[PDB]
């Protein structure tokens, strides 16, 4: 016990004293040292474990045993924190190489109707958007494939990949400017989404930063890198960029289960009441939604005040359906009743869960436009329980979604020609016209 | 051949194959097997030959496979039988049709050692077999609770959630209880009502050996609202101190639970 606790302090203070300095050698004139210092650090581990075994390891007293397991995993850690510290000097390089990685791939295009330079083989193209990163990758993973003990490797390693794979994905496949580009309003471009072209390239240069990581069983096993999440992440944000108007919908409705439970700061409510027929003469699903009333309207206007509900089904597969109802109007009343009932057809295949009605409430405006007064949600998940419910929506300024709500719209816009996604997207996209009652509300 | 030639009468020869078989009573079918064989085994010592003046418990010790034996036999087998049933979601699942014959037949070979506890040991008081089988249900429903109570969102995610990115695995407290949020109890009512459908639905029918004693729909109506009911009851007491949900999501949470009630409990 006595003895233990000297191993422990002079092995911590070891520890310390390198850790301390660590930072301070993972500048780029000296990047041995702090291979060396993690090499000393698991090298203690080693002769920790040599030395706790010539202690009689599991004959060792209880307190000296629980004292030295206890150091082995503080040790274990000050090593994977000196791993990460190393792989963080390199951040910057892998940042500005990622970004060099994404302005070469921004001359590829959907490059079937492109000249042969981006036309240039899906190989070709994945080796030129790689090189910044791969004079990067060869030249520091091979240095350190040597210099390295393979535990210190491994755990530079891994704590490298998840930074690539990390930055790739911020950088280059989720760049904060697409939001500016067709999430936002700042520029009317079609954005030029990740093409299919480009969309290979990067899953291929993918494919190569895993073999470069995997080096040949030298570096990572390949089953982590295909389990990694960073890379699973990674590949998901690809795989909406190609998928289908319907299934992004789809996505959305699946996704933004948050779009029905509660708007923060609402305008209004409408009590509607909505019965979910499994329709009982064809077990298609059929959304009669009786429009009772609305209430509290936030909308005292400068004018005649006409309000009249639309209503609108979202989800996927209603192309071929009339997606939207509209009340009659109501003058000047801003709590109007209604009793108007209507019936959405759903898809056969598309379960109710797939589905969620949008409410909206308009003033009727004559020569001018007829002003959006607020928005509710409501998820058919809940009536595929619920068979009718009656409930008072209250009424939103614009719907609140998450990052996959805002990429999946992002998506859609830039699927400027497809009807459904131009109507799905309006239809996103409205919000409230601000006025007599207010502009923008809570999530 | 051996028993014809060495004397082994077919009733001793029956007493051995159902011991064989009791060990292996997990396996396919052969609860139904034992069940008859037990039936048989049964109508043997219960009711051959009324001209004897001796009981049926009696003659049972007049066997050559040892009363005993038999008794204690059957009293593990029954035991074992009683601990399956225990879990007999987990152990007889409603995707298998064929696990629901076996769980069927697992209650009928149940029923049957209660019945020759009854007819052929002559006992004043066995522990009544639909009593016994309903304990098990309870037990299976209380450790079922647990189960949907511990993994509510993971279950309701994949079952309901019709935006695939709300599937996966939310916080062992969100999949549990949350006093900033009702959707726990919201999902769980909805996990307590698709067990409580699959009781109704395909563990009634395949349990309808009690009819008039055994329903399994409302036994797991009432445990399940049961333990529902004191967790949101602490769970409403909690959410009166704190009031960090708005008054609507109470008041809808409240539709919820009357519906819920009114359409499985009141």
């Amino acid at each position: 016990r006595r003895f233990a606790k000297t191993i422990s302090n002079v092995l911590l203070q070891y520890a310390d004293i390198v850790s301390k300095d660590f930072a301070s050698y993972c500048s780029k004139e000296k990047e041995k040292v702090p291979c060396i210092l993690m090499n000393n650090t698991q090298q203690l581990r080693v002769q920790l474990e040599k030395m706790f075994e010539a202690m009689g390891g599991k004959e060792l007293d209880a307190e000296a045993s629980g004292t030295l397991k206890e150091l082995q995993v503080k040790l274990n850690n000050v090593l994977d924190e000196l791993s990460h510290v190393f792989a963080t000097s390199f951040q910057p390089h892998i940042e500005e190489c990622v970004r060099q990685m994404g302005d070469i791939l921004s001359q590829v295009k959907g490059t079937g109707n492109v000249p042969a330079s981006a036309c240039s083989s899906v190989a070709q193209d994945a080796d030129n958007v790689l090189q910044p990163i791969m004079d990067l990758l060869d030249s520091n993973l091979t240095l350190f494939a040597k210099i390295c003990e393979k535990t210190v490797l491994k755990r530079v390693l891994k704590e490298l990949w998840k930074l690539v794979m990390n930055t790739m994905e911020r950088t280059i496949v989720l760049p904060p400017e697409f939001l500016s580009k067709l999430k936002d309003h700042m520029v009317r471009e079609e954005a030029k989404s990740l093409t299919p072209k480009q969309c290979a390239v990067v899953e291929l240069a993918l494919d190569t930063i895993k073999q470069y990581f995997h080096a040949g069983g030298v570096g990572l096993k390949k089953t982590f890198l295909e389990k990694s999440p960073d890379l699973q992440s990674l590949r998901y944000a690809l795989s909406l960029y190609t998928q289908a108007t319907d299934l992004l919908i789809k996505t959305f409705v699946q996704t933004q289960s948050a779009q029905g439970s509660g708007v923060e700061d609402p305008v209004g409510e409408v009590s509607v009441h909505v019965e979910l027929f499994t329709h009982p003469g064809t077990g298609e699903q059929k959304v009669t939604v009786k429009v009772v009333a609305a209430n509290d309207l936030k909308w005292q206007t400068s004018g005649i005040f006409r309000p009249f509900i639309e209503v609108n089904i979202v989800g996927p597969q209603l192309s071929d359906k009339k997606r939207k109802f509209a009340t009659k109007s109501k003058n000047n009343s801003w709590a109007p009743k209604y009793n108007e009932s209507f019936q959405f057809s759903l898809s056969a295949d598309a379960g109710p869960e797939c589905y969620e009605l949008q409410v909206c409430v308009k003033d009727y405006c004559f020569a001018r436009e007829d002003r959006t007064v607020g928005l509710a949600v409501l998820q058919l998940r809940e009536l595929a329980q619920r068979g009718s419910a009656a409930c008072w929506l209250p009424l939103g300024r614009r719907i609140h979604m998450d990052d996959t709500g805002l990429t999946v719209l992002r998506i859609l816009s830039q699927r400027s020609n497809d009807e459904v996604a131009k109507e799905f997207v309006k239809l996103k996209s409205d919000t409230r016209s601000a006025e007599e009652g207010g502009a923008a509300p809570a999530p | 051949e051996f028993a014809m030639r060495y004397g082994v009468e077919s009733i001793y020869q029956a007493m051995t194959h159902f011991a064989c078989l009791s060990s292996k009573y997990m396996c396919p079918g052969v609860p139904a097997v034992m069940s008859t064989l037990l039936a048989n085994i049964n109508a043997y010592y219960a009711h051959t030959t009324a001209s004897t003046n001796v009981s049926a418990s009696d003659r049972f010790a007049a066997s050559n496979f040892g009363k005993e034996r038999f008794v204690k036999l059957l009293d593990q087998l029954h035991n074992s039988l009683r601990i399956d049933l225990s879990m007999y979601r987990n152990n007889f699942p409603a995707s298998s049709p064929e696990r629901l014959q076996d769980l069927k037949s697992t209650v009928d070979l149940l029923t049957s050692i209660t019945f020759f506890r009854m007819k052929v040991q002559e006992l004043q008081s066995p522990p009544r077999a639909s009593q016994v089988v309903k304990d098990c249900v309870k037990a299976c429903l209380n450790s079922t609770y647990e189960y949907i109570f511990n993994n509510c969102h993971e279950l309701y995610g994949r079952e309901y959630q019709t935006d695939p990115a709300k599937k996966g695995e939310v916080p062992p407290e969100e999949q549990g209880p949350s006093i900033k949020n009702l959707d726990f109890w919201s999902k769980l009512i909805t996990l307590i009502v698709s067990i409580i459908e699959e009781d109704k639905n395909s563990y009634t029918p395949c349990l309808n050996q009690f009819p008039q004693e055994l329903n399994v729909g409302k036994i797991s109506a009432e445990v399940m609202w049961s333990l529902f009911a004191q967790d949101m009851k602490y769970a409403m007491e909690e959410h009166d101190k704190h009031r960090l949900c708005k008054s609507a999501d109470y008041m809808n949470l409240h539709f919820k639970v009357k519906w819920l009630y009114n359409e499985y409990v009141a």
